[PDB]
């Protein structure tokens, strides 16, 4: 199924030739664009006030990355590597060995945020919640080198957002 | 005395000129659904303060002119020219009363193209000399109109000096038998300053330098407004009360410098070509046809102003 | 005077402000024939002739306070119809065009 | 109508606690609008609503003038909101943390930091992995 | 002749104000998407496509996802199609008001485009509520989608397109009568049916000159099959009708949203086979079978049967497709993008003749170009 | 005399944070969400941030997207054309750092390796909001700047 | 709101005033509290200069009645 969007043919009687010819002349279609742009003068405007106002955002929004730990304080990540193999950025870097009391757990959790694509493979990928998106977005730096993440930098996001990080969980892993 | 009365029309208009550049990004910003300025100071107040100051202590970065008097000369012509259309205007009364104000705002405003087009050779590039003829090409093309829809216009009020356009207009404004002569002036008037959609200038397309050029454009502007609002919106003038008239004539003027604004805000730019047409096929056979109609019109009437 | 003091400081205040413009403390430390088409060239003269035919044109609202009402509106009239028809030359011409 | 607008324009003076705290608000925030306080957190920041503003405008924070010792009365940050009140502010939940205050955990903060890029407190980043391979070390005694 | 010289460099050839020659050099924007896409798995490789025409971000996706899903002979589910199309309508939306709106502020209307862009920030929640990120969602993939929509969801996009045709009827206001806008746009850059077929143009750079024609409806995917909607067809070939065929596919998209709202079905989001589509998280982490293929999906990636498909949908921005090859393993061997405006910027030297230096600027937008998608 | 330099530095640190005029280079996708900061929600122009200025009168250069190595050259001339005082903004992973394209063959790793960066904005691409939240942090380093104190004490 | 752009709106009109409320009584100030005298023609001109000599100052904004008769 179509329809024409520019298919009609002008009427040509006298009365319709005038209504074009004074149209031409007195620019009445000119005036009626100025009636829209008039009637947007006295609307509320959509701005708001940031920072003291924010956008809405939902408990799925993908912001800056955090290494959690269970209730105990055990970390959580066992160094399965999911997060670094999944990585379609190669953004993260990984090296472990058996802990003093022979746990499993890194040495090296690195994320380079300059390379990351923010798309949360990661945290999907991971069996124990451990590599999260967490919502801060205002981490914006002065020099590149304070984006490359490591392990010290991302456990003390962990704890710096983990509060509202566990409610966002808490929202969205029973779609998950 | 006389010198006071210079500094308080120079001064206020370099002030209002700096607040326009506030008025026009909020109107337009609400036009958008936004609010511009408001955070410079309350309500954007003192953003037009943080602008001037920031221009005027930005690196100003000239690549080598071809003349550096060249370069000097155009933005001291640009701006000279601009505050010289002001001394004749009756705000009621004027700074210098012209038998002929008419002619030398005229006179005046057919030198302004001299800054476009010595810019362009100082500019030093082949490419900007092109722009700078393309912008003289459409202004003088408009001045065409604009001279002779004056001249219709003066037809009936009789003499060359503004304050008798408040005499003609005592009993009704001369938008009312003139308003297809307003019309094309208005229009005219925003081709002459390369406002949208006649900024082709922008579209076709620094520090203080680039600053003051702009506050000359920008006070041509009020000022083409104003003689817009004294040629067609005669204020009634009250010898006992000056400033009544002052007051009515200000808000016609800020109305119509608005009006700028809100067009700028609704239409898209005209093709060069375009706005060539407009003028030579569209509004100058008219003008002349309307120019011969304003000759007939007294005389038939028996409506000849006097001469005095 | 008046006019001459009203000009004098009007350019005078434009020079001073252009100097000042380009002078400020930075802190610091360390002839042929342009590619353009006749077209444009032929907007100018036409401008130019149009401009002077304006030139006889303005001396009408005083010449309308003539006596001789009768010659003053026929040569009025013959002015402009003149200048309508260099006006119709140029376009019947394709002088008006840019293609 | 006109005369019941100017009134709502003086109901903010009061509303803000007179003239002072009125010009406070409008030079610190450009905005002059008087909400419900929802709450307040430790570091003085205070939150409120006005369910009656359009999605977006209807909650809004009036930042501390000082936290963890900096002086906030001009500079003001969006990262000097604590989490708690994060998710709440920026609408992923309805509730604020005086409604349903956030589970506690020992590790977690006590001390909300905002961004510290450009300052001595700034993250440098460094290998967390220790030496790999061991060098020799030749005899202290003499003997060739 | 005076010859001047995402980002392009037009080199161009003028006598006087007439455009002689047009010679667009690209690849400023050439970040050998392709070639990197050899290097990844199936899944790894889906983000790239959001950043391609990255204005139409799941359209892209579905184009992929479909791909794939040709090859591993699997089909999504019920939902998940019907998902697929609401936000591919959606996405319609966001593409043909960044193409109109801009192409308007072009050329000197500034103003539609604040409007039209307060409506696309309501359209990235929509897509930061599904995903969590307002433009590379990476939300449709092979098998489905990712996750089913958040309740209350579908209530607010009804009341978004409840009110969405008035803010249509507002930018018409401004443009569709207005002679100024008529001017630069009527009979500017006239292509006749034949060479739009033969220069290889799609979508909208056919239907203007009255090819009747669309994927959606030749050859429909997902639920297309099931929405009603009618296609717009121009009459001149020029910038000004392929402008009212877009304005009027917005109109169409939004019926087609309605119709999705009400016909979206219960059930699953991505295909139940856990070789190819993950498990549910609680699965993993309870069902031996579950975490084995959790574990190999995130590292090996499922593997696609050796073959090669090109696949194409009905993009915003005209026919996107890719030539897909697979050579058995758990990484694709070559995938080559068809991206419309790749032949449309062809075209740009054949649609300039005749026609001055302003109407460039119209005519590259009309044929709406991101050179995400060109330069790939 | 050293308390009218501090108050000098305060009046032009004032007027330079408070009239920033940038030059994007929309290079790709992050040129949409600086398009959104533009927009009504976000209104740019209200801390006074022209929407869009010539390279001539502007004052930061915002990097939004990825440079490619043809493309390099170009950003570079652009930035020595610029008057001064000039800062440039990093916006998205792509420009920081060259992001998702970071091993091609044709893309440059981050625009610090062509001219010199004031702000890194994470993201792919970061929000308007997290962009605006990197422009008001380019303000507070304008506002930290001591041009004069440092001058009257050479 | 809209009416936030008033307060702009309100300076540049102000502005726009004072060149007209400054010029009206400066004329005022210098001529004796009336309207400056308008001379474009001759007769007016002369009229304005014979003001001067029968003003006995030297002023011709100096009117003399009959009381001088
Ligand atoms: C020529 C004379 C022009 C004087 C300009 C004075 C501008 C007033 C001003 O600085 O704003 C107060 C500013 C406003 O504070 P602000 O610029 O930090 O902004 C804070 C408010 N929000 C969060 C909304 C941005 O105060 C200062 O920042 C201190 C610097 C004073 C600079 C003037 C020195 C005299
Ligand atoms: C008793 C008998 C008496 C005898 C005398 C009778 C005289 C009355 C009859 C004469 C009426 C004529 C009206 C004159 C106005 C000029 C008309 C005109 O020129 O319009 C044509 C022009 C181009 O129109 P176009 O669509 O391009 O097609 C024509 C060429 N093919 O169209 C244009 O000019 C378009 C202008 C584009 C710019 C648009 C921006 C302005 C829009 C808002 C303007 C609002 C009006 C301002 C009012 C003045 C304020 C002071
Ligand atoms: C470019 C820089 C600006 C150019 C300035 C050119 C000055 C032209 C002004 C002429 C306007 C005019 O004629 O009136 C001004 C005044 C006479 O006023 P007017 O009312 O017409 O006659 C007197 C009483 N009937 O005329 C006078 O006051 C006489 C002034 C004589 C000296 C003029 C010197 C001009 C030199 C410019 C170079
Ligand atoms: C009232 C009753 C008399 C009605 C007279 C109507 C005659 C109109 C003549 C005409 O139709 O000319 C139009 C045409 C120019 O238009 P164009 O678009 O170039 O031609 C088609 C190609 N597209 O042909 C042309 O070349 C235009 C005609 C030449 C230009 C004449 C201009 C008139 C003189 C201007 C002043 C107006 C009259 C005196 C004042
Ligand atoms: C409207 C009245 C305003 C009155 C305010 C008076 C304040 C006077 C103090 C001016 C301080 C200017 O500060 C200085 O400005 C110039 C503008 O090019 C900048 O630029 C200068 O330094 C840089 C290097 O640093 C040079 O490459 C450049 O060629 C030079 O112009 C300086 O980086 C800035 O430090
Ligand atoms: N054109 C606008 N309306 N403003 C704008 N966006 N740029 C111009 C701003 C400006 C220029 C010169 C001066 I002096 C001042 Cl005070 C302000
Ligand atoms: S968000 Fe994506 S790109 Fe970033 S570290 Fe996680 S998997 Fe890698
Ligand atoms: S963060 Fe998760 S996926 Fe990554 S290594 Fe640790 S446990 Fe494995
Ligand atoms: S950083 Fe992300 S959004 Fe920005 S250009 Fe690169 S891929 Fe696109």
């Amino acid at each position: 199924t179509y329809k024409y969007v520019n298919l009609r043919e002008p009427s040509m009687d006298m009365k319709s030739v005038t209504d074009r010819a004074a149209q031409t002349l007195l620019w009445t279609e000119l005036i009626r664009g100025l009636g829209m742009t008039l009637s947007y003068l006295f609307r509320e405007p959509a701005t708001i006030n940031y920072p003291f106002e924010k956008g809405p955002l939902s408990p799925r929004f993908r912001g800056e990355h955090a290494l959690r730990r269970y209730p105990s304080g055990e970390e959580r990540c066992i160094a399965c590597k999911l997060c670094e193999a999944v990585c379609p950025a190669q953004a993260i870097t990984i090296e472990a060995e058996p802990r003093a009391d022979g746990s499993r757990r890194t040495t090296r959790y690195d994320i380079d945020m300059t390379k990351c694509i923010y798309c949360g493979f990661c945290q999907e990928a991971c069996p124990v919640d451990a590599i999260v998106e967490g919502p801060n977005f205002e981490f914006s730096t002065e020099t590149h080198e304070e984006l490359l993440y490591n392990k010290e930098k991302l456990l003390n996001n962990g704890d710096k957002w983990e509060a509202e990080i566990a409610a966002n969980i808490q929202a969205d892993y029973l779609y998950r | 005395m006389f010198m006071i009365n210079i500094l308080m029309l120079i001064i206020p208009i370099l002030l209002a000129v700096a607040f326009l550049t506030l008025v026009e990004r909020k109107v337009l910003g609400y036009m958008q659904l936004r609010k511009g300025p408001n955070v410079v100071g309350p309500y954007g107040l003192l953003q037009p303060i943080a602008d001037a100051i920031k221009l005027f202590i930005k690196e100003p970065l000239r690549p080598a002119t071809s003349s550096a008097s060249m370069f000097i000369l155009a933005p001291i012509m640009a701006l000279g020219l601009a505050l010289t259309m002001w001394i004749p205007l009756p705000m009621p009364y004027p700074l210098i009363n012209m038998n002929l104000g008419v002619l030398f705002m005229l006179a005046m405003s057919s030198l302004a193209v001299y800054s476009i087009l010595w810019s362009g050779w100082a500019s030093n590039s082949k490419y900007a000399l092109i722009g700078a003829l393309r912008a003289v090409a459409q202004t003088i093309s408009y001045e065409v109109t604009l001279a002779i829809i004056l001249l219709s216009v003066l037809l009936m009020s009789g003499s060359f000096t503004l304050s008798t356009l408040i005499t003609t207009q005592e009993q009704m404004w001369l938008i009312l038998p003139a308003w297809p002569l307003a019309m094309m002036w208005f229009i005219s008037t925003l081709a002459e300053t390369n406002r949208a959609p006649f900024d082709l200038t922008e579209g076709e397309s620094a520090a203080g330098p680039f600053a003051l050029f702009f506050m000359a454009e920008y006070a041509n502007i009020i000022m083409m407004n104003i003689f817009t609002a004294i040629l067609f919106l005669g204020t009634s003038h009250n010898p006992h009360m000056p400033e009544l008239y002052t007051i009515n004539f200000t808000i016609k003027s800020l109305l119509l410098t608005m009006s700028f604004l809100w067009i700028r805000a609704s239409y898209p730019r005209f093709r060069y070509d375009q706005l060539m047409h407009l003028l030579w096929k569209n509004f100058l056979p008219l003008t002349l046809a309307l120019c011969m109609w304003h000759v007939s019109l007294p005389i038939l009437t028996s409506g000849i102003p006097p001469q005095t | 005077m008046n006019l001459m003091l009203a000009l004098l400081t009007n350019f005078t205040l434009a020079t001073l402000l252009v100097i000042i413009a380009f002078w400020l403390p930075q802190l610091n430390v360390y002839s042929a024939r342009l590619p353009f088409s006749m077209k444009f060239f032929l907007v100018a003269i036409t401008f130019l002739l149009f401009d002077l035919e304006i030139a006889l044109l303005l001396p009408l609202p005083w010449a309308s306070q003539t006596a001789n009402l009768n010659t003053m509106l026929t040569m009025a009239l013959f002015l402009i119809i003149l200048l309508a028809v260099s006006l119709a030359y140029e376009w019947t011409q394709k002088g008006l065009e840019w293609t | 109508e006109l005369l019941q607008v100017l009134k709502r324009g003086l109901q903010q003076v009061s509303g803000h606690g007179g003239l002072r705290g009125y010009l406070r608000v409008l030079f610190r925030a450009n905005d002059v609008r008087v909400g419900t306080l929802v709450g307040e957190d430790k570091y003085g920041n205070k939150y409120y609503e006005d369910n009656k503003q359009f999605f977006g405008r209807h909650r809004w924070v009036i930042y501390t003038t000082e936290m963890n010792g900096k002086n906030t009365f001009w500079d003001v940050d969006g990262s000097m909101v604590p989490p708690e009140w994060h998710r709440w502010l920026h609408c992923m939940t309805d509730d604020p943390p005086t409604v349903k205050p956030p589970t506690a955990r020992k590790f977690i903060w006590t001390n909300h930091k905002f961004n510290l890029s450009g300052t001595p407190q700034q993250y440098v980043p460094y290998s967390t992995t220790r030496k790999k391979i061991q060098e020799w070390v030749p005899p202290s005694t003499p003997y060739k | 002749n005076l010859t001047l010289n995402g980002v392009l460099r037009l080199v161009m050839e003028l006598s006087g104000e007439m455009v002689r020659k047009c010679d667009p050099h690209i690849g400023l924007l050439h970040r050998g998407t392709e070639k990197l896409i050899e290097y990844k798995t199936y899944l790894q490789a889906l983000p790239y496509f959001d950043r391609l025409d990255y204005v139409s971000m799941m359209c892209n996706e579905q184009a992929y996802s479909l791909a794939v899903e040709k090859l591993l002979n699997i089909r999504p589910p019920p939902r998940a199609q019907w998902i697929r199309v609401l936000f591919g309508e959606i996405t319609r939306l966001l593409n043909h008001i960044m193409a109109v709106t801009t192409h308007a502020l072009d050329i000197g209307a500034m103003t539609p485009f604040f409007w039209m862009f307060e409506e696309r920030e309501k359209m990235f929640e929509f897509y930061e509520r599904v995903s969590g990120a307002r433009m590379h969602a990476a939300y449709v993939r092979p098998g489905g989608v990712h996750q089913d929509l958040p309740l209350g969801l579908m209530d607010d996009i009804y009341e978004f397109s409840k009110n969405f045709s008035l803010r249509i009827d507002e930018l018409e206001e401004m443009l569709t009568n207005n002679r100024i806008w008529r001017n630069r746009t009527v009979d500017i850059g006239i292509v006749t049916a034949e060479d739009a077929l033969n220069y290889g143009f799609s979508g909208v750079m056919l239907r203007g000159s009255g090819i009747q024609w669309d994927l959606r409806k030749t050859q429909p995917y997902d639920v297309y099959d099931q929405v009603e909607f009618d296609v717009p067809i121009g009459s001149r070939g020029d910038c000004y009708d392929r402008y009212l065929c877009r304005v009027e596919e917005m109109r169409q998209s939004i019926r087609i949203i309605s119709q999705c709202l009400n016909k979206m079905p219960p059930g699953e989001i991505k295909v139940d086979d856990a070789k190819v589509s993950p498990p549910k998280r609680a699965e993993m982490k309870t069902s031996m079978e579950s975490l084995i293929h959790h574990f190999k999906l995130y590292t090996e990636g499922y593997q696609v049967p050796p073959g090669a498909t090109y696949t194409a949908i009905e993009a915003p921005k005209g026919e996107f497709g890719v030539y897909l090859v697979s050579d058995g393993s758990s990484r694709p061997y070559r995938c080559k993008i068809k991206a419309p405006g790749f032949a449309h910027l062809a075209g740009l030297d054949k649609m300039s003749k005749g026609h001055m230096l302003a109407d460039v600027v119209a005519i590259i937008g009309t044929q709406d170009i991101v050179f995400g998608e060109v330069d790939r | 005399g050293e308390y009218v330099v501090a108050k000098l530095d305060d009046l032009i640190n004032w007027a330079r944070r408070s009239s920033l005029w940038p030059m994007t280079f929309g290079l790709a996708c992050c040129a949409v969400e600086m398009m959104h900061m533009a927009a009504p929600r976000y209104d740019m122009d209200r801390f006074g941030v022209v929407f869009r200025a010539s390279p001539r009168q502007s004052d930061v250069m915002i990097v939004a997207g990825t440079l490619t190595n043809k493309m390099a050259p170009a950003l570079r001339k652009v930035y020595d054309q610029m008057p001064e005082p000039r800062y440039v903004v990093s916006m998205g992973s792509c420009a920081n750092g060259g992001g998702y394209y970071h091993y091609s063959y044709s893309v440059v790793r981050g625009c610090d390796r062509i001219v010199p960066v004031d702000i890194y904005v994470p993201g792919c691409p970061p929000t308007a909001e997290a962009l605006l939240y990197g422009i008001l942090q380019l303000q507070k380093k304008i506002k930290r700047e001591k041009r004069l104190r440092i001058w009257y004490r050479r | 709101m809209w009416f936030e752009v008033l307060p702009g709106i309100a300076v540049m009109g102000v502005c726009l005033f004072i060149p007209g409320m400054a010029t009206a009584r400066i004329h005022r100030f210098s001529n004796g509290g009336k309207e400056k005298r308008v001379a474009h023609y001759p007769y007016q001109w002369y009229l304005m200069e014979r003001d001067r000599r029968v003003s006995g100052v030297n002023r011709s904004y100096v009117s003399k009645g009959l009381e001088n008769i």
